[PDB]
């Protein structure tokens, strides 16, 4: 959880879910334009693993 | 010469040209006839010049003394009346024998008359017949440079004779700022002895025109110290002027400067100009948009803090917030809102994605609407920049010029601050370096290398602030894929 939470990160967001999905997507795809639709890709990928 | 000349009533009458044709002709048949008589000493010598002759002029029924020679002046640079047929108001009457104030002056003929290409002509015209008058002037009148005109001086003032052959003391207890006191003291008053005495050189101290103080006072005074080759500055100053002579030791450090100078233009030959080409791509496609109001809110407009007097000067012809209303234009001659961070309503922050409002840019709108926006802003940068370097060579100085290009061109201060803290800092870089730009195209440069980690361009509306990733120059172009 500490790993996942930085510094800079502002407590609004934290309950944001979509930050999270974006935050996600970022270490797939470089670009913070995309990120968001990447990391929902990931999570159906996820889904599928099992 | 007549006494007595009504402006308006030439400037409208079709008789404008005429009228200027034979006074500039009476004037320089004038100074023709008889010589000019230097006294060399206060009380100056008596000259009869139908120039420095008095005549009454008439604004709309109010009289004004002026001379002959701002007369036609006056008539030469009010020729935008004879043309467009509108009357001269007493309001756009200045001061014509402090040429300073003609730049202002040609500043309130643009305003007026709506930038137009109309009066962009007419302004051509004006410093063209100025500057063809002035030959007339100077193949008449005369103007001539000698070292008798030096010593006609000395024998009636003895203070010039005394700065002429002004010798340091030789205290080993001087220094190298003792002496460079003693350089600006006589200088000083070297150039108010020549602004208050009849001598040849009184035109050219009191103009400006072919005057350089530091050279001025080597030739007539002294010299002074000088720097080595790495910068040193040499234990034994130059205890001489050029017209009284030097020394052997003095020709030495002579040549070394002189050998200085040579070595550093061929290390100056160094011009990468890689940033000119990157910040040029990003902003060519920034364009304007002919809407009045895009339409954002407080908290989205960016906020600058007015530090300096130097912070206001690049926020002109913007908008502010005061603290009764609401949007309203920058003046930057009130120093109130120094040490108060105002709301800017920013080129960055301006919804419409096809380009910036008139609001957010500024009134420069109509001004620099024909021309390319961003290409406007990436020259302004650049060629200060590229020319602060070069001349910094010669000489912490150079540090902001680098600290600048890290802000843009680097991540280290992008990928951790805000855009509020990026401009401000941009602002406090160019403050030091002595970059004079208005903010909006420093803001444009930002605007462009700031993407929207959201990827909405009209979500500025929204009161909250949008998502988003500051990039940098190259960064950017590489991110469009
Ligand atoms: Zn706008």
């Amino acid at each position: 959880l500490l790993n996942c939470f930085n510094t800079r990160i502002k407590i609004d967001k934290i309950y944001e879910k979509d930050y999270w999905v974006k935050k996600l997507g970022g270490y797939f795809t470089t670009n913070n334009s995309n990120k968001q639709e990447k990391g929902e890709g990931i999570i159906l990928s996820f889904e599928r693993i099992l | 010469m007549e006494k007595t000349y009504n402006l308006n009533d030439i400037l409208l009458s079709n008789e404008y040209e005429k009228i200027k044709e034979d006074i500039k002709e009476e004037i320089i048949n004038d100074m023709a006839s008889k010589k000019v008589k230097y006294s060399n000493t206060s009380e100056f010598a008596k000259n009869d010049f139908l120039k420095d002759e008095f005549i009454d002029l008439v604004v709309d029924g109010e009289t004004y003394e002026i001379t002959y020679g701002n007369l036609i002046t006056l008539l030469i640079v009010a020729r935008p009346f004879n043309h467009f047929k509108v009357p001269m108001t007493e309001d756009l009457l200045f001061d014509l024998s402090d040429l300073k104030e003609y730049q202002n002056y040609y500043t309130t003929l643009l305003e007026h008359f709506g930038y137009s290409n109309e009066i962009k002509s007419i302004i051509k015209d004006v410093i063209s017949e100025l500057a063809i008058f002035s030959g007339d002037i100077n193949v008449t009148f005369g103007n001539t440079v000698s070292i008798k005109s030096l010593i006609d001086l000395g024998n009636k003032v003895k203070r010039f004779r005394e700065l002429l052959h002004y010798r340091l003391p030789n205290d080993e207890a001087l220094e190298f700022n003792d002496i460079e006191a003693i350089i600006k003291k006589n200088l000083d008053e070297i150039m108010k002895i020549l602004s208050e005495t009849d001598n040849m050189l009184r035109y050219y101290i009191d103009s400006g025109a072919g005057i350089n103080s530091k050279q001025f006072g080597q030739v007539l005074s002294l010299v002074g110290s000088k720097p080595d080759l790495f910068g040193k500055i040499i234990p034994y100053p130059i205890n001489t002027s050029f017209l009284r002579g030097l020394d052997v030791r003095s020709f030495y450090i002579n040549a070394l400067g002189a050998r200085k100078a040579l070595i550093t233009n061929y290390q100056q030959v160094r011009n990468s100009g890689y940033l000119t080409r990157k910040i040029s791509m990003l902003l060519m496609d920034t364009k304007l948009i002919d809407l009045d109001d895009c339409g954002s809110h407080e908290n989205n407009y960016l906020s600058i803090n007015v530090e300096n007097k130097d912070v206001l000067k690049r926020f002109s012809k913007r908008s502010y917030l005061n603290n009764n209303g609401e949007l309203v234009e920058i003046d930057i001659n009130d120093e109130s809102l120094i040490g108060q961070v105002i709301k800017i309503p920013s080129p960055t922050t301006c919804a419409s994605n096809e380009g910036v409002c008139r609001k957010c840019y500024g009134k420069l709108f109509d001004i620099n609407k024909d021309l390319n926006i961003g290409m406007i802003a990436v020259l302004l940068l650049t060629d200060p920049l590229t020319q602060r370097l070069l001349s910094a060579k010669h000489l912490e100085l150079s540090k902001p010029l680098r600290e600048i290009k890290d802000l843009i061109e680097t991540n280290k201060y992008i990928k951790d601050h805000n855009v509020n803290e990026v401009v401000n800092y941009f602002i406090y870089l160019l403050n030091e370096s002595g970059i004079n730009i208005q903010s909006v195209h420093s803001e444009l440069i930002i605007r462009e290398m700031m993407k929207l980690d959201d990827s909405d361009r009209t979500q500025f509306k929204n009161d909250k602030m949008p998502d988003y990733e500051i990039f940098r120059i190259t960064d950017a172009n590489l991110k469009g894929d």
